[PDB]
């Protein structure tokens, strides 16, 4: 699963099969790390009109 | 059911008779009207293409 952004630490506690994390517009947002067992918060890169 | 549109109310007509009021209410209502709604903007290229 490939993407851009930015991987912070997360509150959410993941089950032990889930993997991915969505929102209610069905777009990644959470994520386990393969290697280690811990669970992280993409938030997507700043962007914003100039 | 069929609806009914409002209670029967025959006004007492004749050619010789008045209804004055003796009394009054002083009625509030409310009215909401909508002025504005959120300000989106969406950034076409980033939309489609990322
Ligand atoms: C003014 O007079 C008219 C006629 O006498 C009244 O009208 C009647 O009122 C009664 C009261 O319930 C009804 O049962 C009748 O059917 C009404 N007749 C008609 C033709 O409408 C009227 O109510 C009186 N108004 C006041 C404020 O006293
Ligand atoms: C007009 O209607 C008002 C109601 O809004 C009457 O005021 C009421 O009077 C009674 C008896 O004096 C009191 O017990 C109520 O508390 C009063 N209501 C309010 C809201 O103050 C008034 O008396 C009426 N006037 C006439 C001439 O009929």
């Amino acid at each position: 699963l490939t993407g851009t952004g930015v991987l912070t630490e997360s509150n959410k506690k993941f089950l032990p099969f889930q993997q991915f994390g969505r929102d209610i517009a069905d777009t990644t947002d959470a994520v386990r790390d393969p290697q280690t067992l811990e669970i992280l918060d993409i938030t997507p890169c700043s962007f914003g009109g100039v | 059911y069929t609806m009914s549109l409002g209670a029967e109310n025959s006004v007492a007509y004749s050619n010789n008779s008045i209804a004055i009021p003796t009394n009054f209410t002083i009625s509030v209502t409310t009215e909401i009207l909508p002025v504005s709604m959120t300000k989106t903007s969406v950034d076409c290229t980033m939309y489609i293409c990322g």
